[PDB]
């Protein structure tokens, strides 16, 4: 649901992730994905955000 | 300047009122009005204190109407003009016994007698300079002398009052059967003052408590809450890792 | 981007409130200027409820401030919470004062609110003595006489000035007019000042006890300052609500419960305490115009001090002679006030000279000679530890 | 159970919060003026003018 | 303006310097500053144009330890405490790293206070 | 937008105007996490302790202060008295 | 500064958010070499007389109907109180 996102991507205006829109509308960020890494007992769920729009964050 | 000029230092006691709880006591409040109303009222004047300031305090409804009945007072023109009186109602004040400020001063040699609603607040001392000065006439020592008219006081400021002995025993005769001296009547009289003074002692004590204990309880929490969301600064570690080039 | 940075009173609002960097290590004697802030509301509030009910005039103010004490619904609240929190703003301004000269905050880059400040202390002073001269009590009466007999000490239009200001000969009804329409006035162009104060600061942000620049570490305001003032605040309260239900005619001497005679002259003419080490200033000198003179040099010296200070470090945390030197020049200034309070007699006029004499002292021979003196024996430490 | 429940009915969303607090506030009003006219009672014990109206009222 | 400190009128007399060294001594661990393990040249003011100049003209490792030393100041002020008394500032390392930076920015602006004030005295 | 303004030392966050920072780690704990009064009597009692021990002597010596005082008022009151005029 | 402001349709000076211009020249004279009062009273004697002949019934048809509705009503409530109008 969350989604992931490059700007370089070809169709990067049109995704239908609303996180997505606003950062490409508002070129707030460079790319940003998604990850579940999931161990034995425990795990993770989170984003990871790469940026140079520095100020904004 | 010179003590004699300045007059003796009061004498502390200890009232009701001075508790931080404790409020008036009513019956020295009844016995203070009426030493003031069969002493007093001849010579000082107390307009500041309505008939209707006594219901609840020192009186009830009824009698304090049917006190009030008895003087007199005038009631504004009617139909052609003319000035008329009319018996006393519950919203007056009580009679000044004097019409003006200059009459006050023929009738006493040439001292004015100070009007009596907020002299306790107006003094140095407090009900202690009062008391202590209505029960302050002693004889002269040596060396000193009074001029006609002129009394000996050392808590009154020069020692030289102008007001003959107000107090003497067993002047009144109190409702309730209080053996009446000079002492119990000038502490009575001087709470009846006090109370004149501030009439609102009793309900400003009563709500300054809830409003102390509820500012302490929001104090201590606030502290407490600073305490736990400043946590993530003061308890910081910072390593230095050095740059090398 | 979020709404709080795009509306244009949201983003006042935020620049100011919520979203500012702050020195994040700034002790608890930053916090004085919001309790200033929140006593300046409840004094404007309490004024603005009070003047329903008071007539300004020679012969029905004191009745009419007494029918406000007894016959009001909840007057008694009114007028000693007024009171008060008049009594206290000068504490805290005086606490104010104290930070911003002990940490050396009058240099660069922040003279601009210092001035500021300066002028504001002064509109606060002159404020106080209309608010105080409304009741028209014996000691409200004769300090105003006294006080605005000063006028005629300037040179030319002498009397002319004090005649314009009384509107009469002597204090009479227009002069208590004049002081009440004066005294609605000032308040609003206070709180325009203070304005023009906080938006000049703003420009360049707070100090810290270090004396070091801040810009490295910073933190914004809103969960942490805005938590860090609610103690000062409650404490405040606390502070004041004990004095407006436990003992409200506190700071108020048993001369101010009479009627205004204008023909007993009372055995002493003092203003309010928080007037009195400058009354005491003025009252110092022998001469006249030089009483004057010296009473508004007391107040206008402030302004000299960032041209004064020959210290390369900025504050007093780290010079040994400053620590020493405030606290000496604070006692001097609760002599001075306690000289001012007490009676002209024999002893009290040489302690009170001696007294002037070292507080205009301080200001123009002590500060130089000891930041000289601390920069240099460091200087010479520090060049005589190698060899 | 435990302490989740406490926490998913009352300080779980931002309505709920404000309802309590206000509810809380009224019951608390009430209970401070009890507290306070109690001790108030208990302080003056003889000293009132409804606990000294039979020394004077009756004997008229 | 700026700090008129006069140990340089001191430095010629030798029997001076003699007599007054313990008081600098004593004065100096009264101010202080040590403790918070600082430096004297990170107290001076860094505010105008001369001295903002000088903090770039810095040998860059020189920059990195100043950074260092103001954040943990800070961080020790936040909470109210001090080095313990094995870390504190020695005297060998208490030198002037700011002082020659500062003066040679001086002296550059002084040198161009002058032409503008030239005269031709004919 | 509106304008280039004047010179000044704060900016915003980003560009905060400090110096270059090469090398520095920062750890901190959520404050759900940690327990709040933790550490506290102790540090204050020794902090405090510091603090009178250091900066009180600053202060203290308030002390002729409070004799002056007292001299006066004493000589004052004498000087105001019968013995005090021969 | 900064702050990262919001979106505005004004700008300032030099960049005022508007479409790119291309060949528009202008001549202008100074203050000093042009006549005041030269050409006024004709101009503005023509603009006046156009304004008044375009605009014109727009303005004069519903203040002339006010205007007699008005002083009908006047009259008529005159009349109406006065002797013969009561009957
Ligand atoms: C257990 C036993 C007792 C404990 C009970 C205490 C509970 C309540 C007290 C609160 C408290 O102490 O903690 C809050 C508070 C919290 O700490 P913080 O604010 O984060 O720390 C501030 C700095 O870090 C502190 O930095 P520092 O200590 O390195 O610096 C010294 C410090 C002060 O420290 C001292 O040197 C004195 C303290 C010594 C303690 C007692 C020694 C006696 C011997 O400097 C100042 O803060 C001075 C302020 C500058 C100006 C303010 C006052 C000026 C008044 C203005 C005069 C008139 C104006 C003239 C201008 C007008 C002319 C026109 O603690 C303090 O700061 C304590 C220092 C004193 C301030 C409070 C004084 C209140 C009464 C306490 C008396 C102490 C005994
Ligand atoms: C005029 C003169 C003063 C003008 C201005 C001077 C400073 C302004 C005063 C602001 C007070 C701020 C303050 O200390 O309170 C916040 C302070 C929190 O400060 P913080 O975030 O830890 O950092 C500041 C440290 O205090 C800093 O710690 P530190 O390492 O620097 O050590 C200092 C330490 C010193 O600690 C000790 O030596 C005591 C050790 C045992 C603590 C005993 C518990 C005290 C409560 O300070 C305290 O613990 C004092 C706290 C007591 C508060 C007093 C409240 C009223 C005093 C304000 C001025 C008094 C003037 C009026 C005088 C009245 C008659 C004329 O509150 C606490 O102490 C925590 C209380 C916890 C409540 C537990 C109950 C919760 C129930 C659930
Ligand atoms: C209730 C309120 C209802 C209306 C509210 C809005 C009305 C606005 C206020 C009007 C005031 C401004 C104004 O029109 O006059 C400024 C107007 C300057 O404005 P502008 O740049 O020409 O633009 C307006 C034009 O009229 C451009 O308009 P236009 O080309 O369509 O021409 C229309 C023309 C109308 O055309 C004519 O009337 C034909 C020309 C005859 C001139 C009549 C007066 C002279 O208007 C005028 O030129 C009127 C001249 C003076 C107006 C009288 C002010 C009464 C205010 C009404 C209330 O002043 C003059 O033109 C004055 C000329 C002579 C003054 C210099 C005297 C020589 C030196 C003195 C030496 C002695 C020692
Ligand atoms: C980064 O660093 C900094 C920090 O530090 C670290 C900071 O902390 C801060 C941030 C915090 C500050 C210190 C900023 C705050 C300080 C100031 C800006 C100081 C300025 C203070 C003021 C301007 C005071 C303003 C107070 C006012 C206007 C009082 C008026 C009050 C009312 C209108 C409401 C009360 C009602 C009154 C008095 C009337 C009586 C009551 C009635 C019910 C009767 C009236 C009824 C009617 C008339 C009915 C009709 C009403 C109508 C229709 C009119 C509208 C209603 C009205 C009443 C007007 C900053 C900026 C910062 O830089
Ligand atoms: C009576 C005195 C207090 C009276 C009430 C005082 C409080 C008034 C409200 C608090 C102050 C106003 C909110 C300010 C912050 C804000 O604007 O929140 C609006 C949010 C969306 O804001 P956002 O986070 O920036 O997301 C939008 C970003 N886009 C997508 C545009 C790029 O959108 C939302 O989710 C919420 C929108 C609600 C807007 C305010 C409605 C007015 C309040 C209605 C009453 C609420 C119930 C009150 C019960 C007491
Ligand atoms: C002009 C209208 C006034 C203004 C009257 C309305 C404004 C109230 C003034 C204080 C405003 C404080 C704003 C703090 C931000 C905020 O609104 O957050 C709500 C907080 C709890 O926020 P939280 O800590 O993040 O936890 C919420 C967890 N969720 C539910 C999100 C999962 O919950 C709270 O903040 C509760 C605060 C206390 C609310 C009870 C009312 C008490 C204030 C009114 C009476 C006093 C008025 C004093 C005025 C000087
Ligand atoms: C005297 C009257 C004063 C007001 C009376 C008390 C008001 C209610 C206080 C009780 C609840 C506090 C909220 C708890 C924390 C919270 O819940 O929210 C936390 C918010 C921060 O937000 P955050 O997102 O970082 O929180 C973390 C994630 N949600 O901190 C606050 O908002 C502090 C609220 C205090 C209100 C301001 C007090 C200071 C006034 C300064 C005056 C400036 C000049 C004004 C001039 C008029
Ligand atoms: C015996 C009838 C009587 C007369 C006559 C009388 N009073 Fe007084 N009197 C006072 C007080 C209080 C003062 C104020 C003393 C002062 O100002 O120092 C005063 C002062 C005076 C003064 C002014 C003295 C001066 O030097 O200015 C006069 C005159 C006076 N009283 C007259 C309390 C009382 C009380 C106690 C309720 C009674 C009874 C009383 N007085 C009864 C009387
Ligand atoms: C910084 C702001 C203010 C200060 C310092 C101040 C100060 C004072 C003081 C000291 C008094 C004397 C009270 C007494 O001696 O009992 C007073 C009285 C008074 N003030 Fe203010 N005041 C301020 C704001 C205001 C405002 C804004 C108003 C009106 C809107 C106002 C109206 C009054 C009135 C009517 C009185 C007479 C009532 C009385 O004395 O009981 N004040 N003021
Ligand atoms: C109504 C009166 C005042 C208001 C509302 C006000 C407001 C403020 C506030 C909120 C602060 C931030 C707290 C702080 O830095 O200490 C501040 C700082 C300051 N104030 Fe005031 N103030 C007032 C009076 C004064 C006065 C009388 C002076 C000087 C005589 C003054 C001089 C200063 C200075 C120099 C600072 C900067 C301190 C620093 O940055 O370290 N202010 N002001």
């Amino acid at each position: 649901i969350i989604g992931n996102w490059d700007r370089a991507m070809g169709a990067s205006p049109h995704l239908s992730s609303r996180l997505s829109t606003i950062v490409q509308q508002h070129q707030l960020a460079n790319s940003f994905m998604s990850f579940s890494t999931s161990y034995s007992d425990t795990g993770l769920w989170g984003i990871y955000l790469v940026t140079e729009n520095l100020g904004r964050i | 300047g010179t003590p004699k000029e300045e007059g003796l230092h009061f004498i502390q006691h200890d009232w009701p009122q001075s508790k931080v709880l404790s409020g008036f006591d009513h019956a020295s409040l009844r016995r203070g009005f009426q030493v003031y109303r069969e002493v007093c009222s001849a010579c000082h004047s107390l307009n500041l204190i309505a008939w209707r300031h006594l219901v609840g305090v020192t009186h009830t409804a009824d009698e304090a109407k049917q006190m009030a009945s008895e003087v007199e007072y005038e009631d504004g023109p009617d139909d052609e003009g003319n000035m008329f009186k009319r018996p006393g109602k519950l919203s007056d004040f009580l009679p000044p016994p004097y019409p003006n400020v200059e009459a006050a001063r023929a009738s006493n040699n040439g001292a004015a007698p100070p009007d009596l609603s907020c002299v306790v607040r107006g003094r140095h001392g407090g009900q202690d300079y009062i008391y202590s000065l209505l029960t302050g006439y002693t004889e002269p020592p040596a060396g000193v002398e009074v001029p006609d008219g002129m009394n000996f006081n050392p808590f009154f400021p020069g020692t030289q009052i102008a007001m003959a002995r107000p107090l003497f025993d067993d002047a009144v005769e109190f409702e309730d059967g209080t053996p009446a001296t000079t002492a119990q009547a000038a502490k009575d009289v001087v709470n009846f003052l006090h109370w004149a003074s501030e009439p609102e002692l009793d309900i400003r004590k009563k709500m300054g408590f809830q409003v102390i204990t509820v500012l302490t309880i929001l104090t201590a929490l606030s502290m407490w809450y600073k305490r736990f969301k400043w946590t993530p600064i003061k308890n910081r570690k910072i390593f230095y890792q050095r740059p090398i080039k | 981007m979020k709404i709080l940075k795009s509306n244009p009173f949201l983003a006042l609002a935020n620049n100011y409130m919520i979203d500012a960097p702050e020195p994040s290590n700034i002790s608890y004697f930053w916090n004085f200027g919001s309790l200033l802030a929140c006593v300046l509301v409840i004094q404007i509030v309490i004024g603005i409820l009070l003047a329903c009910f008071y007539i300004p005039n020679m012969d029905l103010a004191f009745l009419s401030v007494e029918r406000i004490v007894r016959d009001v619904n909840y007057g008694f609240l009114l007028r000693a919470f007024h009171a008060n929190g008049a009594s206290f703003f000068f504490i805290f301004l005086y606490l104010h004062i104290g930070r911003g000269l002990y940490y050396g905050s009058y240099k660069y880059p922040r003279t601009m609110t210092w001035n500021i400040g300066v002028i504001i202390f002064l509109l606060t002073i002159i404020t106080a003595f209309l608010g105080y001269c409304l009741p028209a009590n014996q000691m409200s009466f004769w300090g105003a006489t006294v006080i605005t007999n000063l006028l005629s000490a300037v040179p030319f239009i002498g009397d002319d000035l004090v005649h314009l200001l009384w509107g009469g000969f002597s204090v009479s009804n227009p002069t208590l007019n004049r002081f009440f329409s004066l005294h609605y006035l000032m308040p609003f162009v206070i709180a325009a000042l203070s304005v023009m104060h906080l938006i000049a600061l703003h420009t360049n942000g707070s100090s810290n006890p270090l004396g070091v620049t801040a810009n490295m570490d910073r933190i914004p305001m809103n969960p942490y300052y805005l938590i860090k003032d609610l103690i000062t605040i409650f404490i405040f309260l606390i502070g004041i609500n004990y004095m407006a239900f436990y003992n409200p005619y506190g700071f108020m001497e048993p001369d101010c419960a009479l009627p205004a005679d204008p023909l007993k002259t009372p055995m002493s003419i003092v203003p309010e305490w928080y007037l009195l080490p400058f009354y005491a200033i003025l009252r110092a000198i022998p001469n006249f115009q030089l009483g004057v003179i010296a009473m508004l040099l007391s107040i206008l010296v402030l302004l000299l001090l960032p041209l004064l200070d020959f210290s390369a470090i900025r504050g007093n945390s780290f010079n040994p002679f400053g620590k020493f030197f405030f606290w000496t020049f604070v006692a001097d200034f609760v002599i001075l006030a306690w000289i001012g309070g007490s009676h002209p007699e024999n002893v009290f006029i040489t302690i009170g000279a001696i007294a002037t004499i070292f507080y205009f002292s301080y200001f123009f021979i002590l500060i130089p000679v000891y930041t000289i003196l601390g920069n240099t024996l460091i200087d010479l430490n520090l060049s005589s530890i190698k060899r | 159970m435990a302490s989740s429940t406490i926490y998913n009915i009352f300080f779980r969303r931002n309505s709920s919060f404000y309802a309590t607090i206000f509810v809380s506030a009224f019951f608390a009003k009430i209970g401070f003026d009890v507290f306070t006219d109690s001790v108030w009672k208990r302080a003056n014990a003889g000293l009132t003018w409804d606990e000294v109206k039979p020394r004077f009222l009756n004997k008229d | 303006m700026k700090p008129v400190s006069l140990a340089k009128y001191i430095q010629k007399s030798p029997f001076l310097t003699k007599l007054l060294l313990p008081i600098s001594n004593a004065y100096v661990h009264l101010s202080g500053y040590r403790k918070y393990g600082l430096r004297y040249d990170d107290l001076m003011l860094e505010e105008n144009d001369d001295t903002q100049k000088a903090l770039s003209r810095l040998p860059k490792m020189e920059s990195y330890d100043r950074v260092y030393r103001i954040r943990r100041a800070m961080q020790l002020s936040i909470e109210n405490k001090i080095l313990p008394k094995s870390e504190w500032t020695k005297p060998e390392e208490d030198y002037h790293y700011l002082r020659p930076v500062l003066a040679e920015v001086i002296a550059e602006r002084k040198e161009r206070e002058a032409f503008d004030a030239l005269i031709v005295k004919k | 937008g509106g304008a280039a303004g004047g010179k000044t030392y704060l900016g915003w966050w980003g560009h905060l105007g400090g110096p270059k920072q090469k090398g520095i780690i920062t750890y901190s704990l959520s404050p759900f996490q940690q327990r709040p009064m933790a550490g506290f009597f102790k540090t204050s009692t020794q902090n405090m302790f510091r603090r009178v021990m250091t900066e009180g002597l600053y202060v203290a010596i308030f002390g002729i202060a409070y004799y002056i005082y007292c001299w006066g008022k004493e000589r004052n009151e004498f000087l105001n008295s019968k013995h005090g005029r021969h």
